[PDB]
């Protein structure tokens, strides 16, 4: 169905060294509800917008 | 005498049935919008709503598939075509004077001619080409007033739209014809309160069951009834 | 380790067929497949996926 695509403008991280330090931020992202899609298998989430900095300060404190 | 509110309640399809919907190109694609579980969830609701209220309901369903899933799970008496002389007659009788049985779903027969019963409220689950000088003179035939003079709405017509399906052109459509005919008219996008009452389909389990049962019907499982 | 900017779709496994084809035709619009049900698009160019899908499906001549 057409009227159930949905499109978000955000962030899309990946390259992640560990599967803990990917999954630490997934986490985090998710608890502050800013989550918006990520695949464990590739190691890659996306964040809204709206969420991005404090997913950024949150890594760069660890 | 009768004061009515015309309502469009659309309802999103599912991403499954919207799925199908799609890949199909035969009439049976017809049945997915109108078994669509949102669709059934809104009309479960409303019939919820208004019988708390002690309203009479009438449900009309065109395609007799739809008319029998409706009913059978929402445990309501069905008219259409075969049902017999003494078994309609049953039924209206207790429509119309026992307080345990106030909704009833009706087909195609119902308009025109047995006597259609009267109701405070008509839902109606699919819309289609093309009457919708049919859809007035039934909504005019069935409603009657609530025996509430100082309330603002006695009566309730709505009409169950399918949303991304090619149910959506008939409601421009339906929305200038019933105004212009000197109806209040509304979109309901959002039943207030829904999250309230307990409805089928809440599992997609339960969705998928209802879909296997769709794709294994025919395009003339999506015809109307026809009755002479 | 890394993040870019893009705009997040989801949808129907068709439509995504459907937004690769106009992929395909255009260029500049599809930067990666995320999974059967997401893509990661051009930001500017989601007003122009959305329109397109909107006449594929509407104007199709076997409707």
């Amino acid at each position: 169905e057409l009227d159930r695509v949905i499109t978000y403008e955000g962030s899309l991280y990946s390259d992640f060294e560990t599967s803990q330090e990917y999954n630490l931020l997934s986490k985090y992202a998710q608890d502050i509800g800013v989550l918006l899609w990520k695949d464990d298998k590739k190691k890659k989430f996306f964040i809204s917008k709206e969420g991005n900095s404090q997913v950024l300060d949150f890594a760069k404190r660890k | 005498i009768a004061n009515v509110q015309c309502a469009e309640v659309w309802c999103p399809m599912t991403a499954e049935f919207y799925q199908e919907y799609l890949r199909e190109t035969a009439r049976k694609r017809m049945l997915l919008y109108i078994m669509n579980p949102t669709k059934f969830q809104a009309c479960q609701f409303l019939i919820q709503y208004h019988e708390r209220r002690g309203d009479k309901i009438i449900v009309f369903s065109d395609n007799v598939y739809a008319l029998q899933e409706y009913a059978l799970k929402m445990g309501k008496p069905f008219i259409y075509g075969s049902t017999p002389q003494q078994e309609r007659m049953n039924i209206l009788q207790n429509f119309q004077y026992n307080d345990q049985i106030n909704t009833i779903f009706l087909s195609k027969v119902g308009d025109t001619s047995i006597d259609l019963p009267e109701a405070t409220c008509l839902i109606q689950i699919s819309s289609h080409y093309g009457s919708r000088r049919q859809e007035a003179q039934r909504l005019g035939r069935i409603l009657r007033a609530k025996r509430r003079n100082d309330e603002g709405f006695n009566a309730f017509f709505y009409s169950l739209v399918s949303k991304d399906t090619q149910e959506m052109y008939y409601s421009t459509k339906r929305q200038a014809f019933l105004v212009d005919q000197g109806y209040a008219f509304k979109v309901i996008t959002h039943l207030h309160g829904m999250e309230n009452p307990n409805l089928a389909y809440a599992s997609p389990r339960e969705r998928r069951e209802l879909l296997q049962e769709v794709l294994a019907g025919i395009e003339v499982d999506a015809d109307n009834s026809v009755g002479r | 380790a890394r993040a870019r900017k893009g705009a997040l779709v989801q949808c129907d496994p068709s439509i995504k067929a459907l937004i690769l084809q106009i992929d395909a035709k255009m260029s500049d619009i599809v930067l990666e497949e995320l999974d059967d049900t997401h893509l990661l698009v051009n930001p500017s160019k989601v007003e122009f996926v959305k329109h397109e899908l909107n006449r594929l499906l509407s104007k199709n001549i076997y409707n």
